[PDB]
RNA sequence: CCCGGGUAGUCCUGGCUGUAAAGGAUGCGGGCUAGGUGUCGGGCGAGCUUCGAGCUCGCCCGGUGCCGUAGGGAAGCCGUUAA
RNA sequence: GAGUGGUGGCCACUAUUAUUGGGCCUAAAGCGGCCGUAGCCGGGCCCGUAAGUCCCUGGCGAAAUCCCACGGCUCAACCGUGGG
């Protein structure tokens, strides 16, 4: 049925929102609250965090790059690319990492995974410019703009990152089948939190 | 004579030097999903032809 | 109301200095031993009456124009610059 | 105020087209405008069309394929001869045969190549290519 | 922004409190709706909605 | 096969550095068509040097245009030299590129570089009224282009027609492999950095224009090579 | 007068205002010659 | 947008397309006809008389009821008064238009100096004008008439 | 230019003059072309309430601002209040 | 090249006269603002007339001049016979 109890996601606050909205984000939000808050739809995330893990099995671990300027998704990121193998990249972007051959860390992926559209403005642009997929962490402000996989989320809380990170990956090794079975995972939740 | 790549979502040609992309269907995993510089800046929906999976 | 007055059968280029065309014109005159630029004009100006003549013809409709278009065929081979077998184009 | 229903339709869809839209509303709707559309249609520049009834003059809904380069009334509807085809070909088309002449004749709304092909006149209301 | 405007305002079928009398009224009355029998109001008008001061049998299209 | 010769010597003695690169040395990309319409980034000179080696020919390399702009500072003025140059072979593929440099040679070298980057794919065909024929000497249909305040407006031409149009609209389509066109220009036509990328846009947007699988055969059109 | 704001800017002339003061005063003066008060 | 004020107002009426009556309206046409010409002997306009038709006796519309003696018109309230001899002698916009200029003017006769007043009353005028120049063209009114205010009182009265 | 005085004028009534950087330096009517965010008026829905013509949130229409996508322009910038 | 310079005049250049086909925030240019007369431009459907409009067919719009084919002065300019 859906790969994380409900409890458990609304737990982790995934469903919860920003004041704003956004049209693009209008067929994702379920409802707003009294006090002008917008939820999003937990089935509508677990049924693209099962598609974004099938598209991303496809991929060579070596050429998915994950990035996270923000700083409670700096080490989910981390995570994340040690456990699928994938480069990962917390905090700052050094620009022209994509598009100046003689930076000394210059990479080219073949996919890129941005933790906030908003925030990772500088990836975008330099995977844009490179034309390779786009997946990306949305919020209800969020602008589905150049993003060709879009999974709603909350984006900003630390452990709703910590969760949407570790399904992903746990999912991502399942499809690839380095994980005979979901339950093998063994790493915990709590290793993907930040601690503060 | 080569083929020319055709967006997914309007139908139109994809022009040499756009910032357009292609992927395999994140569903399906058998068709391949073209988009277009303008539908991208859009965000216009795109339906996988296989599956009818819609959406970015 | 005027009367009629013969015309040059032949054009002057629109520029008097151009390199490229400097040189073509004086490999041209070179090589056929030509005494005035004039005469190499004539002939160009016969080639581009046969073009225009074409031209017209090529994008009309009509008996007349049926009759033009062999008429002209039919002189550009009795000329000679033409094969047998050529067609308008 | 509105003075050319057909104009208003046709930079519409010129409009949607450009943006990238897949499905246009045209209000008011007229029979001229719905003979336009299947000419259209017939040519292959869209797709299929239908007409809605609202207690008004109607609405057509028509879907777009991304075929139209451009679409444009013409005004004055400037009357043309079997012969004179080709200028205005020239002004209002890219290369010969390119797009249509979309004409009123007196047999009716068709495009310029069957109103060669029939031998009629008539007069200039749309170009589409 | 419909292609097709639809009303936002019903008829209702109504009785009137006092004596029982059933009618139809408009939901956004202009004047003051009495009853055809007794002449005991039934409808407020408002600048929007009116208020409905007797009992709503049915609420038509 | 002079240029063949010169193709395989960048082939060996190359190091890629980028994907596109990476691909075209081992040889995933064979043609230079397939480096077009995908989204990649060129940033190696050498991926035109395999695979379109013609680029590199003297008369298939143009100096359009050569200017000394000058900066004022306490000293003086400093003098720097920006040239516009194009590139590319007389058949379906162009390129336009501008070059900064403290002296004439290093700019020419940075404008030819940047040309070979900046290499397009065009369409050609006959479109034509007084031709009517199915051969890829002009532009298959009327196209438009505008940098800056020019507009260019290219108008399909009867085949034996020279170029009517400026002396860097010729080069240009020379090099692209354009024979016979007309010309509409709007604008500062003297400032030549501009008209010639406006003419350059006008041979990219010749693939904007929509058509149909028919119109193929009645123009003739050929993308790329003939 | 008829209106030219070209003529307000101060480069390189005097003061529009006291060029149409002179302007009518010149005007009255001629005015005022010819007998026409 | 508007006449004078070039304002883009949009409210007015949405009504669903319909082609016959609905079938919950409890009386039928020759019940509305007696009831149109009962509520215009009381003294009240045509739109009075639809809007109290709506609200009170919640029939949505007269122009929903085919025409018993027409099979080619629908019925309408000036209709129904012009065959059973009540409609107005002028146009009611018209009359309404002219009524409300004559106390314009008659308040403006005791305030001089109320220009935007007076500018309203010039506004009525070309309304008027250009209202009576429509019924020229259409023959509701002889063409010989002509709008001027000193007249236009005995018309109110 | 600063300071101390000061006539016409500035104020009311009946008139004349018809001029301003009278500027949004942008004539007016209609259709279409992503959004996001304040505020004013009206309407609707929901939740509070000291039951207030009160407060909070969401939606529709009409005004009034800023940022901004496609696109436009020589650029400054405009961008559903289009330039 | 037996011609080649100089001056005045007209067209193109010039989309600097803009129907095709120009502009008016800051460069020349939106009346200070509204009402309104002639003019110009005008919502959807049904029937009737062919004035505008389109197609066909008779009488015309002299010749010379313009284009094409052939024929005669050596070819040509020129002239003649036919088509336009
Ligand atoms: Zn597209
Ligand atoms: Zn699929
Ligand atoms: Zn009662
Ligand atoms: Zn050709």
């Amino acid at each position: 049925e859906y790969l994380v109890p409900l409890d458990q996601y609304l737990a982790a606050g995934v469903h919860i929102g920003t004041q704003q909205k956004t049209k693009d984000m209008k067929k994702f939000i379920y409802r707003v609250r009294q006090d002008g808050l917008y939820v999003l739809d937990v089935r509508k995330t677990d049924e693209r965090l099962k598609v974004a893990g099938k598209f991303l099995a496809k991929f060579e671990p070596q050429s998915i790059l994950a990035v996270s300027v923000r700083l409670y998704g700096q080490k989910p990121v981390k995570k994340f690319g040690e456990v699928t193998g994938a480069r990962a990249i917390p905090g700052r972007f050094l620009p022209g990492t994509m598009t100046n051959p003689a930076v000394k860390n210059f990479f080219e992926p073949d996919v890129l995974i941005v933790t906030d559209p908003r925030a990772d403005h500088q990836a975008m642009r330099e995977a844009v410019e490179i034309g390779i997929p786009i997946v990306a962490l949305v919020d209800t402000e969020n602008l589905l703009s150049y993003v060709d996989l879009a999974i709603p989320t909350n984006n900003k809380g630390r452990k709703a990152l910590a969760l949407i990170y570790w399904i992903l990956a746990r999912e991502i090794l399942y499809n690839r089948g380095e994980i005979q079975s979901r339950e093998d995972f063994k790493i915990p939740v709590e290793e993907f939190e930040m601690k503060i | 004579k080569f083929e020319i790549p055709v967006c997914t979502s309007c139908g139109r040609e994809i022009t040499p030097r756009e910032h357009a992309t292609h992927f395999i269907c994140p569903n399906c995993g058998e068709a391949v999903i073209w988009r277009c510089e303008s539908c991208r800046v859009l965000a216009k929906p795109y339906k996988c032809p296989n599956c009818g999976w819609e959406g970015p | 109301g005027d009367p009629k007055r013969q015309r040059k059968k032949y054009e002057t280029p629109p520029h008097p200095w151009i390199k490229e065309r400097l040189d073509r014109e004086r490999v041209l005159m070179d090589k056929y031993e030509l005494k005035n630029k004039k005469e190499l004009w004539k002939h160009e100006t016969q080639l581009k009456n046969f073009r225009r003549r074409a031209r017209r013809l090529l994008a009309a409709r009509g008996k007349q124009a049926e009759i033009e278009r062999e008429q002209l065929l039919a002189r550009l081979k009795r000329l000679g610059l033409l094969p047998e077998d050529a067609v308008l184009d | 105020t509105l003075l050319d229903p057909l104009a208003n339709a046709l930079s519409h869809i010129t409009n949607s087209e450009r943006v990238g839209k897949r499905e246009v509303y045209i209000k008011p709707a007229s029979k001229l405008i719905g003979e336009v559309l299947r000419v259209m249609q017939k040519y292959g520049y869209i797709g299929e069309f239908e007409f809605i009834d609202d207690g008004r003059a109607g609405v057509y809904r028509v879907q777009l394929l991304g075929r139209i380069n451009k679409a444009g009334a013409i005004k004055p509807r400037f009357p043309v001869k079997v012969s004179e085809f080709e200028k205005w070909e020239k002004r209002f088309l890219p290369a010969f045969e390119f797009g249509i002449l979309i004409v009123s004749t007196s047999q009716g709304v068709m495009s310029h190549k069957e109103a060669i092909e029939k031998g009629i006149g008539g007069r200039l209301i749309a170009y589409v290519y | 922004k419909p292609i097709i405007p639809m009303p936002r305002s019903r008829f209702l079928r109504v009785k009137c409190i006092d004596c029982g009398n059933e009618q139809i009224v408009f939901s956004h009355p202009a004047t003051k709706v009495r009853c055809l029998i007794c002449g005991a109001t039934l409808v407020e008008p408002t600048g929007g909605k009116g208020i409905v001061k007797a009992k709503i049998l049915e609420v038509l299209e | 096969q002079e240029w063949k010769e010169y193709a395989k010597r960048v082939l060996d003695e190359w190091e890629p550095k980028t994907k596109l690169g990476m691909m075209v040395k081992e040889g995933q990309i064979t043609d230079i068509h397939e480096i077009f319409r995908r989204g990649y980034q060129i940033k190696e000179p050498e991926i035109i040097d395999v695979l379109l080696p013609e680029v590199n020919a003297r008369e298939n390399q143009e100096v359009l245009d050569i200017a000394l702009t000058v900066r004022m500072t306490d000293s003086g003025r400093r003098v720097r030299f920006r040239v516009l140059a194009a590139v590319g072979n007389r058949d379906g593929y162009v390129g336009l590129g501008i070059g900064h440099g403290k002296e004439v040679g290093i700019a020419i070298r940075k404008a030819i570089n940047y040309a070979k980057l900046n290499i397009i794919e065009i369409k050609r065909g006959c479109g034509s009224w007084e031709c009517r024929c199915r051969r890829p000497h002009s532009v298959p249909f009327a196209v438009e282009g505008k940098e800056g305040s020019v507009r260019v407006r290219l108008i399909p031409g009867p085949r034996g027609l020279g170029l009517v149009i400026g002396d860097v609209g010729k080069k240009i389509l020379r090099l692209a492999g354009v024979q016979d066109v007309w010309s509409q220009t709007f604008g500062e036509t003297r400032t030549t950095v501009n008209f010639a990328k406006a003419v350059f846009n006008a041979l990219y947007n010749t693939n904007r224009v929509a058509i149909s699988p028919e119109m193929i055969e009645r123009y003739g059109i050929v993308v790329g090579r003939a | 007068m008829k209106r030219r704001p070209r003529k307000w800017k101060k480069k390189g002339r005097m003061r529009w205002k006291w060029i149409k003061k002179r302007i009518r005063r010149l005007k009255r003066q001629r005015k005022k010659e010819r007998g026409l008060i | 947008a508007r006449m004078h004020a070039r304002k883009r107002g949009k409210s007015g009426s949405k009504r669903p397309p319909r082609t016959a009556p609905p079938i919950w309206v409890e009386y039928t046409v020759e019940e509305i006809e007696n009831l149109v010409v009962k509520l215009r002997k009381e003294g009240y306009s045509t739109a009075m008389i639809g809007t109290i038709l709506r609200d009170q006796y919640g029939i949505p519309s007269v122009k929903l009821f085919k025409d018993p003696d027409n099979p080619n018109r629908n019925l309408t309230i000036t209709r129904i008064l012009e065959k059973h001899g009540l409609a107005p002698e002028i146009p009611e916009d018209l009359m309404f238009l002219i009524r409300r200029a004559v106390n314009l003017r008659k308040h403006l006769e005791q305030h001089p100096k109320d220009l935007h007043s007076m500018r309203g009353l010039q506004l009525i005028e070309s309304k008027i004008r250009r209202l009576v120049k429509y019924y020229k063209r259409k023959g509701k009114l002889p063409k010989n008439w002509r709008y001027d205010p000193e007249t236009a009182k005995l018309l109110v009265r």
